[PDB]
């Protein structure tokens, strides 16, 4: 994992010194009120929206959900069968009931 | 002593989280983005005892389930507000 | 026609190939043994361990010549 | 070493996080204070599955609903200071100077790796990830992360009377 | 402990590094050229010799053109979107199967899925730091459909870890040593090339990236040098679906030249969808996203759950 | 812990001559290790196991390692260059040292201690 | 451990999520506390069964060990600054790295 | 609180949360039972038609979780100094773990965002706060044995939930500082019995039942409008404000043996000084309980003439007037009860 | 009827469900396949396992060939 912080910190190091010798070899013009503006198409110039906010929640709970699904490939061959398959039909049949009653509710 | 060198710093800065938590020169979404400060040294903290025992840090992912259901709720209460409130509940340094 | 694509596909074969097959070169010159040595098992860690423990070098074999005559 | 390294960076992220005041930019501190708690509770483990647990629930699950409420709180732009950024750097180099002129022995921890284990240890040549994860999918304790998913099908119920959709 | 294998580490990481950008550029060439063989038309000529030196062309141009700012005081925030992303879409590829090690990743899956989860946060920093309408109406969308198929992606790859019974991607090779996994897994083939074109933003899931209901959704005010990035970045994650693609269901043939022909191929099928399909609608998207490939996935994980039980018996 | 109350054996009682073979010349040649020294390993693990005590069954960790080092002179006398081909075939033949990508060489290796 | 109040069916999946039980260093030190809470109580067990509680606090929490491990480096670096011990003799011999 | 089936479902979860808190053996397992019952108490507590019941829910929320992660931080410094979950030597994270219940619970010191969250509430959210919520706090403070703490929140729960009660005039803010100093006869029957403490604590829940369904059902929020509630006979009125009189421990009715019984313990305990520092600051209790009873026992009023007729539930008040009686000819049942004892 | 509507409207859905059925029969019957025999005691442990012949543990291993 030491090896993988020495390689990330020298993709930042190499990704922000090719940006700073970009902006050095970009065209330096006079600043401009209007070049400075928010691109709106054409003519110069949002809330919040709670459905975008829930499917954010309903993401966050499958990933919370899917986080307990990830380790039981490794414990398949160390754990007593009948407990990890009762578990494992019983976890993803929830899921699939609580799915099918929310789109039918 | 033990304290002073082991995890004396999850202790300093979990006070620092609590006090910027509960400061009335921040807003309540500081003092939620400081909740959640306080709940990664929480997992900091809990992880360095249950690996004084080796095969139980399975526990580590409940206490991550009920604090991220206390963050979603904790940002579904607030964000309640903003058709009742307005969107400018968000600066409140008061309650 | 439609082979002027290739010119821009065969390319992107070739560069591609390059940073496994460079190194199946690099590691026959500076090692001398193709493979590093895999470190997914705890048992295959702890026998690179015991190799760099004999050797300064772990891919540098200690054969039978190693065994005194007795 | 490296250990002290994420000290003094989670010291560093930590100051400024009392600092600041605009709520993205906290977000953004805490995006980057859950990259160095992640690999840092990856130096006392075994293995790094809880750190990518942590990682996946924390960082890219959960925290992308605080950076989008943050993002649309406020409609201004961060007002970089160099005093701070001079500040924060100052402290780091002062705290990676004085982990250099500090005995890494003494200040490492005393919780054991994969590798720390003892040789004869029959239980670390298995499998990696195996025993720890094992009591989540056997009895006794499958009730608590069966009551766990209920838990979060129950949560997103919770969510969707509280907002009012 | 012995320093050649971090020598080698770092020269093999920056030689990735490296033929990945090249590699990058010459993608951009070969979908601006076979694209254009989508159509009648033919593809990029004329500049240098039969067009090979046209993404240089757009190199030296937009390293050279002026970098403007949606506003004029304080464009910092503006900077790291580029940067994060470029180093996610080079730091990704550290999880590649590698036969002669480089890096030991016994959890790949994991790093995949921690990096795509990323990509959220990289698009949302586009989004925001852009103070345009249009930019944080695209920035939302992206970030809609990324973890709308996060969550699925997760899903089908927790399915396929099933199969190895680990994580490691190395695993993938020996379980492909009589068949390639094309052959058992072509429902899951269709379902993975709509997760891969959804999670980079390719044609048919556009409404984060196009220009037709927005003029462009998080690149509308990047520009000379911050879209050279982003452009890169996001060819690199078409590189990276097209290996990760050839990995899984194609056998894994690291070493064979056979494999990155079949990357090339994948590559030109990305390509291939990229003029043919039309664009998906947000409500359409959001019933594909958490209803058919939800239900698939779990119910196809079940199949798996079933059939690894029924295969330990046997065994 | 360690105090002056617990009897060490002392270091002219652990100075054995050890099995000092690097991993390609464990791996390879291990099948016919086991099968000829079967007698010592089970009860020194079963040693290891039961009594769980670094300093009980020192004589039969003894007699593993010399059991092992008459087994790896016995391959010495007579399958020299074989056993040395098998083990430089598993070392360069991939990254972990696995049996299955060479077996050209492990069937002579096989002949050879068959035919001696 | 602690006694819980009520003794109902929901103490059962709450009562196995921590132990020392599963394999571990010292969980045989741990059952022959906890034994002795069955036989005492845990009242009379603070006070009558003191003995088996410090020996499994000293293994799983490591305290007397971790201060011995600081008295010993702590004095080094006394000597070290005190003049008695310098140059290359600042430290010993080091273990060999399959040793432990 | 019965519009939808839902609610019904946070209800017995919320009793399985409960439930899950004070029967854990662990230090942690206690906490996940907290935040199950967090869980299913964030959506009652909230409402469209109320705007105070969300701001409310905001502040229960930061309280709470303020609460819960200072009694988890704490818990994991008791496992990291000794490694069981009891304490040989009681020292100062069991200080801090105590503090952190008496957040929880609302000790005085810790009191203050009872009744501010208590003025923006329903009847039936109250009656869920003041009895159930206490029940999670309280019943894991029982397992420390630090003597001070709890003395100085007995203290400082007889003299300011009494006195704080006696300025405010809405019934919510009046009815939480009541229960405030009912809270402290909690914590001072509980350093002597954990059986005393149960039936101090069902008896006041008790009343709590049977008070709160009179404010509930005739949707009562003022002392002035307990004035202009109309009851067809006055003798009906006298005789239902009569609760009042038992909660506040008058000898005929019940609601004196809880009190009654702390008092026989705490003296047959030795403890006689802050038994009489509690009663001298009972009083107050009584007194604000008596300005109630200021619009039931005299006879006759200045009544608003608009109303005529009594409106009221049938199912609520069937249930209400069972429990009315046993609130004061429920003391010939001490003959029956056998778990004093 | 009922399954020509749901096989009409959402056909992979149904497919799935069939695949899923199938999936939760095999493994009832991967199961009880494996505890019909000896299941419970595998052929082939890991790391070193040696039982002394006084063990009721060594009465009960296999000797069956490779497979
Ligand atoms: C030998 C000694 C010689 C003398 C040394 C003197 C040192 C002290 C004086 C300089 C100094 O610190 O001035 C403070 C002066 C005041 O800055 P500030 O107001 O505190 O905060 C910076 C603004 O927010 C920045 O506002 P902005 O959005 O307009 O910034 C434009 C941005 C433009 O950035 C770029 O052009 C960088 C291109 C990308 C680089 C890679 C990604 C980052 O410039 C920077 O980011 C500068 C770096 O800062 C600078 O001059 C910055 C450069 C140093
Ligand atoms: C900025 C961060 C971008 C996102 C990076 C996500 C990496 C995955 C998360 C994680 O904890 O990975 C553990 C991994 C370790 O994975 P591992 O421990 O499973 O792999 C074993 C290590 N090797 C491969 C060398 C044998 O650590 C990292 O990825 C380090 C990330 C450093 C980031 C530096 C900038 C901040
Ligand atoms: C190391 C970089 C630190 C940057 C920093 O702290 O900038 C200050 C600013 C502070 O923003 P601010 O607007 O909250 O400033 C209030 C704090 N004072 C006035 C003391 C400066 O933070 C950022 O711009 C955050 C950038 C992303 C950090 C990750
Ligand atoms: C430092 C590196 C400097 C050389 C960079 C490469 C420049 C190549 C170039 O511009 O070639 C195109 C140009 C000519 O291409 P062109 O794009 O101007 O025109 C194409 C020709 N028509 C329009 C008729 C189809 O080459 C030259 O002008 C001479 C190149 C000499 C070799 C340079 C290096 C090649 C590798
Ligand atoms: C794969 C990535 C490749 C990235 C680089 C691609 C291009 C590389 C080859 C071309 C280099 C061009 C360098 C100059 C770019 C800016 C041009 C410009 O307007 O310069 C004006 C400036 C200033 O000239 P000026 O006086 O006209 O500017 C005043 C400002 N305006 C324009 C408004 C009137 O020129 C210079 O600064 C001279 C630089 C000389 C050295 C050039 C770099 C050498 C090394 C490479
Ligand atoms: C070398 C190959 C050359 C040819 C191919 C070249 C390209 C490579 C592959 C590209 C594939 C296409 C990618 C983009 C896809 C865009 C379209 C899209 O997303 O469509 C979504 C559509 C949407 O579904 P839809 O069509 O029902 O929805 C639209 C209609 N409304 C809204 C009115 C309901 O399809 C699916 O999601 C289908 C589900 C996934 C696939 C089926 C899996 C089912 C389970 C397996 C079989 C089960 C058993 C069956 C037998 C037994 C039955 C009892």
């Amino acid at each position: 994992m030491f090896s993988i912080i020495f390689i990330a910190l020298l993709i930042l190091l190499i990704t922000t010194i090719v940006m700073f010798l970009a902006s050095i070899l970009s065209k330096k013009a006079l600043i401009d009120r209007e070049k400075s503006s928010p691109f709106e198409c054409g003519f110069d110039p949002l809330p919040f929206s709670l459905r975008f906010f829930l499917i954010t929640i309903i993401f966050l709970i499958f990933d919370v959900e899917i986080a307990l699904i990830l380790p039981m490939i490794i414990i398949m061959k160390y754990s007593n069968i009948m407990i990890w398959t009762i578990t494992s039909i019983i976890f993803i049949l929830i899921l699939l009931i609580g799915l099918y009653h929310e789109w039918n509710q | 002593m033990i304290m002073i060198l082991y995890w004396s710093l999850p202790m300093i800065l979990f006070i620092l989280g609590l006090f910027c938590f509960v400061s009335n020169r921040k807003h309540l979404l500081s003092m939620l983005l400081s909740l959640e400060f306080i709940v990664l040294m929480l997992f900091f903290m809990l992880f360095i005892y249950l690996n004084m025992l080796n095969y139980e840090s399975y526990f580590s992912m409940m206490f991550l389930t009920f604090s991220v259901c206390e963050g979603a709720l904790g940002l579904s209460i607030l964000v309640s507000m903003i058709r009742t409130h307005g969107n400018d509940y968000f600066q409140s340094f008061s309650i | 026609m439609w082979f002027e694509i290739l010119p821009g596909a065969v390319i992107i074969t070739t560069l591609l190939s390059v940073p496994i097959y460079a190194m199946y070169g690099l590691d026959k010159l500076m090692i001398g043994n193709a493979f590093r040595r895999n470190m997914d098992e705890r048992f295959s860690r702890v026998m690179y361990q015991r190799d760099f423990r004999l050797t300064d070098n772990p891919y540098k074999m200690n054969g039978l010549e190693q065994i005194p005559d007795e | 070493m490296i250990q002290l390294m994420l000290y003094s960076l989670i010291i560093t992220t930590s100051i400024i996080f009392l600092n600041m005041i605009h709520p993205l930019a906290l977000g953004l501190t805490l995006l980057i204070q859950t990259i160095f708690v992640c690999l840092l509770t990856g130096l006392m483990t075994k293995s790094f599955w809880y750190s990518y647990i942590l990682f996946l629930i924390f960082l890219g699950g959960m925290l992308v609903l605080f950076i989008y409420v943050t993002s649309l709180a406020s409609n201004e732009m961060f007002n970089l200071s160099m005093k701070l950024t001079l500040f924060s750097s100052l402290i780091l180099i002062f705290m990676l100077i004085l982990s250099f002129i500090m005995d890494k022995t003494s200040s490492s921890l005393f919780l054991m790796n994969n590798d720390m284990q003892s040789i004869i240890n029959m239980n670390s040549y298995f499998m990696e990830n195996s025993l720890s994860l094992n009591k989540l999918y056997n009895f006794p304790t499958n009730f608590i992360t069966i009551l766990l998913m209920n838990y979060l099908l129950i949560t997103l119920i919770v969510i969707v009377k509280i907002t009012k959709l | 402990m012995f320093y050649m294998e971090f020598i080698l580490s770092l020269i093999g990481s920056l030689l990735l590094i490296i033929c990945v950008l090249v590699s990058v550029a010459f993608l951009t060439l070969l979908e601006r050229k076979v694209l254009g063989y989508i159509q009648i038309r033919k593809g990029p000529n004329k500049v240098g010799l039969m067009g090979i030196p046209q993404p240089f062309c757009d190199a030296i141009k937009l390293f050279t053109k002026e970098q403007t700012y949606p506003l004029l005081s304080n464009y910092l925030s503006y900077y790291i979107s580029p940067i994060f992303s470029l180093f996610l879409s080079l730091f990704v590829w550290m999880c590649m199967p590698f036969f002669v090690k480089l890096y030991s990743f016994n959890l790949g899956g994991l790093f995949f899925l921690c990096c795509t989860s990323l990509g959220v946060y990289t698009v949302m920093v586009a989004g925001w730091s852009s103070n345009s309408n249009y930019a944080l109406l695209g920035g939302l969308r992206a970030v809609a459909q990324t973890i709308s198929y996060e969550v699925s992606l997760a899903l089908i790859l927790l399915s396929f870890i099933f199969l190895i019974g680990s994580y490691n991607m190395i695993y993938f090779f020996f379980y492909q040593v009589y068949m390639w996994f094309l052959i058992i897994l072509f429902p899951m083939a269709l379902v993975w090339v709509s997760i891969s074109l959804a999670e980079t933003n390719r044609t048919p899931f556009d409404f984060a990236e196009g220009e037709s209901e927005l003029v462009s959704g998080f690149n509308v005010e990047y520009s000379s040098g911050g879209f050279a990035l982003i452009f890169m970045a996001e060819y690199a994650s078409i590189l990276f679906m097209s290996m990760l693609f050839c990995v899984i269901f194609l056998g894994c043939d690291v070493f064979n030249l056979l494999f990155y022909m079949k990357l090339t191929f994948i590559s030109f099928v990305f390509i291939w969808v990229r003029g043919t399909l039309p664009r998906f609608r947000y409500d359409k998207l959001m019933y594909l996203a958490w209803k058919c490939f939800l239900s698939f996935s779990l119910n196809y994980l079940l199949f798996f759950i079933g059939f690894k039980i029924l295969l330990f018996s046997l065994l | 812990v360690i105090t002056n109350n617990t009897t060490l054996p002392e270091e002219s009682e652990l100075n054995v001559q050890e099995l000092n073979l690097s991993s390609a010349a464990l791996r390879a040649g291990a099948f016919h290790l086991g099968k000829q020294c079967e007698q010592a390993n089970n009860e020194f693990m079963l040693c290891r196991q039961e009594l769980d005590d670094p300093r009980a069954c020192l004589a039969e960790g003894k007699a593993v390692t010399s059991c092992a080092l008459d087994f790896f002179r016995k391959v010495k006398k007579t399958c020299h260059e074989e056993f040395t081909q098998y083990a430089t075939c598993l070392d360069k033949s991939s990254g972990t040292m696995a049996f299955s990508h060479c077996r050209k060489t492990q069937g002579v290796f096989d002949k050879c201690i068959k035919d001696n | 451990s602690l006694t819980p109040f009520l003794r109902l069916p929901l103490t059962d999946l709450t009562g196995c999520l921590i132990n020392h039980q599963t394999y571990d260093k010292c969980g045989k030190f741990e059952m022959k506390m906890m034994e002795c809470f069955e036989a005492y109580g845990l009242e009379r067990g603070k006070r009558e069964c003191a003995d088996l509680i410090s020996d499994f606090q000293e293994c799983v929490g490591m305290q007397k060990q971790l201060m011995r491990f600081h008295a010993m480096r702590n004095e080094r670096y006394k000597q070290w600054l005190k003049g008695e011990r310098k140059g290359q003799e600042f430290f010993a011999d080091p273990p060999r790295v399959d040793a432990y | 609180m019965f519009n939808n089936s839902s609610k019904i479902l946070f209800i017995t979860i919320m009793i399985i949360g409960t439930l899950i808190t004070v029967t854990s053996n662990s230090w942690l397992g206690a906490w996940m039972g907290l935040e199950i019952n967090l869980l299913s108490f964030i959506p009652l507590l909230s409402d469209n038609n109320n705007l105070m019941s969300t701001e409310a829910s905001l502040k229960y929320f930061l309280t709470q979780v303020l609460a819960s992660t200072v009694l988890l931080f704490s818990s994991i410094l008791l496992m990291l100094k000794n490694n069981m979950n009891n304490e040989i030597n009681e020292s100062f994270t069991s200080m801090i773990i105590m503090s952190a219940l008496l957040l929880k619970s609302g000790a005085a010191p810790f009191h203050f965002w009872f009744p501010n969250m208590m003025e923006g509430l329903t009847w039936m959210n109250a009656l869920m706060l003041m009895t159930w919520q206490k029940i999670a706090p309280l019943m894991l403070i029982s397992y420390l044995n630090i003597k001070y703490l709890l003395l100085i929140s007995v203290i400082l729960s007889v003299i300011i939930g009494a006195i704080g009660g006696l300025n405010q005039t809405s019934l919510r803010k009046l009815m939480a500082f009541s229960s405030i100093n009912h809270l402290g006869w909690m914590l001072s029957s509980l350093m002597i019995s954990e059986s005393i403490w149960l039936i101090y604590f069902f008896f006041y829940s008790f009343l709590s039942f049977v008070l709160t369904f009179m404010f509930n059902i005739f949707k009562l929020f003022h002392l002035n409008q307990l004035f202009s509630w109309f009851v067809n006979s006055k003798i009906l009125k006298f005789t239902l404000f009569m609760n009042f009189l038992s909660l506040g421990g008058l000898p005929p009715f019940l609601g004196f043996l809880p009190k009654w019984l702390v008092i026989q313990q705490l003296t047959l305990c030795n403890q006689y000084f802050m038994l009489t520092l509690m009663m001298m600051s009972t009083l107050i209790t009584l007194f604000f309980y008596l300005r109630i009873c200021y619009s039931a026992f005299m006879m006759n009023y200045f009544e608003n003439n608009w109303i005529m007729k009594m409106n009221m539930n049938s199912i609520n008040y069937n249930m209400y007037m069972i429990m009315t009686f046993f609130s004061i000819f429920g003391l010939f049942l001490i003959s029956l009860f056998y778990f004093m004892f | 009827s009922l399954l020509k509507r749901a096989w009409n409207e959402i056909p992979d859905i149904v497919g799935g469900s069939a695949l899923a059925l199938a999936g939760i029969v095999m493994a009832t019957i991967g199961v009880a396949n494996y505890y019909a025999k000896d299941g419970d005691n595998r052929r082939y442990k890991l790391g070193y396992v040696v039982y002394r012949h006084d063990d009721p543990r060594a009465l009960k291993v296999r000797n069956d060939e490779d497979d």
